[PDB]
RNA sequence: AGGGGAUCGAAGAUGAUCAGAUACCGUCGUAGUCUUAACCAUAAACUAUGCCGACUAGGGAUCGGGUGGUGUUUUUUUAAUGACCCACUCGGCACCUUACGAGAAAUCAAAGUCUUUGGGUUCUGGGGGGAGUAUGGUCGCAAGGCUGAAACUUAAAGGAAUUG
RNA sequence: GGUCGGAUUUCCAACGGGGCCUUUCCUUCUGGCUAACCUUGAGUCCUUGUGGCUCUUGGCGAACCAGGACUUUUACUUUGAAAAAAUUAGAGUGUUCAAAGCAGGCGUAUUGCUCGAAUAUAUUAGCAUGGAAUAAUAGAAUAGGACG
RNA sequence: AGGAUAGUGGCCUACCAUGGUUUCAACGGGUAACGGGGAAUAAGGGUUCGAUUCCGGAGAGGGAGCCUGAGAAACGGCUACC
């Protein structure tokens, strides 16, 4: 220590640090394109959904809220971004 | 204003030595004296075209503006033709090189040529003693909004 | 709650200087802070500093060259006449030959030598020596 | 923080730096506006409208995809409530606590919490009256509170 | 920090706090209450005259053993009774009873001096003649 | 004031001890202890450390939540889960080392960022006693609480540590 | 540099200023002293570095006088006018010295000349006055908004 | 609105309205309080004093009333009461 590059820190270090405690704060959540076997529709969901989003065809349940990231259903495929 | 018994008193209210000769009838049929208060203040069109008498008016009365010019916010409009302004200021205390808030309440005569409400800012000019406590006349109302017409319910 | 981001800035710089750090992070980094840093940078007490543009308030990374003894705010910001600048410099500065009392005058934020050259006065902001 | 507690938790949301997000959203800002309006007519508050929008759709920040905030859009579309959401929910909590207290005389913890909730209500109501969101001499009376909240 | 207000507009608070805590000083409290005028054997005076009521032998405080040869006198101007020490070898034979004496303090603004308990005054003159002059035999005590 | 009232136990009784013991000890035992409806508002109510905010040091733990795994585990001897392990992270009760710093010192991660003295703000103190007394006010059914002097008196009282 | 470390300078160093341009307010007429002249029908000789260019026809005049198509409000800070004398600080003056005082000094004394009796400060508030960093305040959200 | 005053003014009167001040400390109590120029001390900031040579106010044993006069509610003027 006692001499550091505060402007250009390590990507592993920022990945370790808290989301509010980086050099520039930003979200670590993300959005998922979600596909259920019922139909060919694509549903955009939030990683930390905090709701039980439902598909237009499979209009009962798609995900279950949890403390952090939403628990996607076992009969479901997903893709980041 | 024009209505509600301008002659509401036991005596006839009129500007002294301003004769409205009844023999000759002009178009206006009445004569109203007025003056500019000076010092850059302008006589309002309400004073020019009003019906009130108000012998203490800085524009249509017999009083004159001379001496100090003060500014303040209105805190009381409860008595007839007189308001109370609040002059807030900071008093320096040299030992602590600091300030303390202080205020004075100035009773000031308001001409019916002006409409004031609590919260308005007015400039007042010193005049001869008008009452026991009043020594100033409202000469300008520096009020644009008043913070009253924007608090209503929203539809 | 925060009441003087300038005070937090100068306290953080002072603590890094005391601990021997060569760089310090400052938040939220107002433009009064930026002017204070430019004055001490002009006189050489700090090096390059960097404004981080987050979309909320900004940050500053200041490079420290070990030449700073102490910097801090004078809170509250007393009004100072022309003749009380000498009293403030006598009270706050280690010597009459170096060190600066920072003023916020109508002509802008400057050091007391510049204020005396300009024959201007204002409020007292802080000091550096 | 925690004006009526000793807690010091942070637990905030960190909105992205990019004010023009997210380079993969394709729905029109106008279509977002009809979605907001139809949810308001369904009877949803702005916060949960934004929650369900962000959840079941790709709209990350409505103030980013659309040019205005949710409450601003609803006010522009004539759907603003008589009282704001946060004040409404504080009043609802106070009504719940009072209903509990009227039958639980010995719940002194509930009495303490009721006092703290009512003081929060009064502070927020004062702010809203100064910012003219509420009419002047609007008052939380604790007698018409249940009427105010229904 | 420091537990006192610092804002530019806190002068009223600072002045009032100083006024309130000023009452914990001794001299300020005496000046403001007028204790010397109200509760003090002298009326704030340096000296006072009195009529000797009696001669007293006051025992010395530890670790001293002595009889201090004081006098109980009544002041002319207010009728208060005080005890005055008669300072020198002898000089108690110069005082007598019913005589008129002049009294000063010891020098501790109250606060009985030395090993003499509860005695705050000393005799300067008797019958209009300085006690030092009577002790040095420069003068003689008048018959009257 | 009503109910309850096992136990223990201000008062009291009583046996010891003792010079005396209306103390300690032993055996009983009213009020209390429990409860309801009302009062009271005081504790060494103590961390004897006001509250809010920022920064400064090196670790191992632990509680709650969350994130991740060339991880394991009772189920399918290769499933969410739950339970453990590892790496983090936010918040919390705290600990260990040392103080670079502070302090009169004991000690303190705050009691640091203080003659290089200014982040915001509330309350309290001004040698020891008299005295939290007197009086006035106010609250209480009372016990008492809150507010709260003066005369006078006195050279120390007091803190931490050292040696005996 | 004939001027024995002794009195320098538009080739400038760093300052303290003002003005103009860069998307840059000075809201706008009233009559003329012809904008720090964006017009050379004329024309002024100092015999070859570069600031001492005459009668300038008008010609888009903010460096100027109160009538209102005239004013967001302060805190703060600069400068200035005044703020009795005495007292205070302080200049001069051999009261024999001094405290003081405001006197005195110089001619050939032939009938006289002359220095003075300074200066500074005296707060807050008020009054003008340059500045617009710091701190507060106001504006256009059901447009009852601005510009002609 | 009038009266009175040298004159403004609840200064007073008639009628009317219900106002005015206040924790930014009103109102009340105390002052061994006349205010100031100033004085003592004083690194800076301050603390204390100012009955008393100059300025302003007030009073002439205590109150009140008044005459004469440009000017007095005078007291080395008057009148009454104490
Ligand atoms: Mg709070
Ligand atoms: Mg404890
Ligand atoms: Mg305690
Ligand atoms: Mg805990
Ligand atoms: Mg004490
Ligand atoms: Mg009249
Ligand atoms: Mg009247
Ligand atoms: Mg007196
Ligand atoms: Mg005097
Ligand atoms: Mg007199
Ligand atoms: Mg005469
Ligand atoms: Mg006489
Ligand atoms: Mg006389």
């Amino acid at each position: 220590v006692l001499v550091q590059d505060l402007l250009h820190p390590t990507a592993a270090s920022e990945a370790r640090k808290h989301k509010l405690k980086t050099l520039v704060q930003g979200p670590r959540s993300y959005f998922l394109d979600v596909k259920c076997p019922g139909c060919l529709n694509i549903t955009t969901v939030f990683s930390h959904a905090q709701t039980a989003v439902t598909c237009e065809s499979c209009s009962t349940i798609l995900c279950t809220p949890t403390g952090g990231k939403a628990k996607l259903s076992e009969g479901t495929s997903f893709r980041r971004k | 204003s024009t209505e509600l018994t301008v002659q509401s008193e036991r005596a006839f209210q009129k500007q002294p030595h301003i004769f409205n000769n009844p023999k000759v009838k002009t178009s206006k049929r009445t004569k109203r004296w007025y003056k500019n208060a000076g010092l850059g203040f302008k006589t309002p069109k309400t004073a020019i075209e009003g019906s009130y008498i108000d012998k203490k008016c800085p524009f249509t009365g017999l009083v004159s503006i001379r001496g100090k010019i003060l500014t303040g916010t209105v805190v009381s409009t409860k008595m007839h033709r007189t308001i109370v302004i609040r002059r807030a200021y900071l008093h320096y205390i040299p030992k602590y090189n600091r300030y303390e808030k202080r205020h004075k309440n100035v009773p000031v005569h308001v001409s019916p040529a002006f409409r004031v409400q609590v919260g308005d800012i007015v400039t007042v000019g010193q005049c001869r003693p008008i009452s026991k406590t009043v020594r100033f006349n409202v000469v300008k109302v520096s009020a644009a909004a008043g913070k009253a017409n924007k608090q209503f319910a929203k539809f | 709650t925060r009441s003087s981001v300038l005070a937090d800035a100068l306290n953080a710089i002072n603590n890094a200087e005391k601990t021997g750090k060569r760089q310090v992070l400052i938040r939220p980094s107002s433009k009064v802070i930026i002017k204070f840093l430019q004055v001490m940078q002009k006189h050489g007490y700090i090096g390059e500093f960097e404004y981080i543009d987050d979309h909320r308030s900004g940050k500053i990374v200041v490079q420290l060259n070990g030449r700073l003894n102490k910097c801090g705010v004078i809170s509250p910001r007393f009004n100072v006449k022309i003749g009380d600048i000498e009293k403030w410099t006598a009270n706050l500065l280690p010597a009459r030959q170096f060190g600066y009392v920072i003023l916020t005058t109508s002509a802008g934020i400057m050091d007391h030598e510049e204020a005396r050259r300009k024959h201007v006065s204002g409020k007292i902001l802080g000091f550096v020596y | 923080g925690r004006m009526h507690s000793a807690g010091k938790g942070i637990s905030s949301s960190a909105i992205p730096y990019s004010r023009n997000a997210p380079a993969w959203f394709k729905l029109s800002s106008e279509s977002v506006i009809e979605q907001i309006v139809k949810y308001a007519r369904k009877g949803l508050t702005p916060s949960q409208i934004g929650v369900l929008l962000r959840d079941a759709h790709g709209v990350t920040q409505a103030r980013v995809i659309t040019g205005n905030k949710i409450m601003r859009i609803l006010k522009s579309n004539g759907l603003a409530p008589e009282i704001p959401e946060d004040l409404y929910y504080l009043i609802k909590k106070a009504v719940s606590v009072r209903k509990h207290l009227e039958r639980n005389r010995k719940d002194k913890d509930a009495k303490f919490r009721l006092i703290l909730i009512e003081s929060r209500i009064h502070r927020l109501a004062r702010y809203y009256r100064t910012v003219a969101v509420l009419p002047p001499n609007w008052k939380y009376e604790s007698a018409t509170a249940s009427a105010l909240v229904n | 920090g420091k537990g006192k207000p610092r804002g530019l507009n806190s002068a009223r608070k600072l002045r009032v706090h100083r006024r309130n805590n000023r009452w914990a000083e001794n001299n300020y409290k005496k000046r403001l209450l007028g204790t010397a005028f109200k509760s003090s054997p002298f009326g704030g005076s340096s000296h006072a005259k009195g009529i000797v009521l009696e001669k007293l032998g006051i025992e010395s405080k530890q670790p001293n053993s002595a009889i201090r040869k004081c006098v109980r006198v009544q002041l002319i101007k207010n009728g208060k009774k005080v005890t005055a020490f008669v300072p020198n070898d002898g000089c108690l034979n110069f005082v007598d009873e019913n005589d008129e004496v002049l009294l000063a303090g010891f020098g501790r603004k109250g606060k009985a001096k030395g090993d003499i308990p509860g005695v705050r005054f000393k005799v300067v003159k008797v019958s209009g003649v300085s006690l030092l002059a009577l002790w040095k035999e420069k003068k003689e005590k008048p018959r009257s």
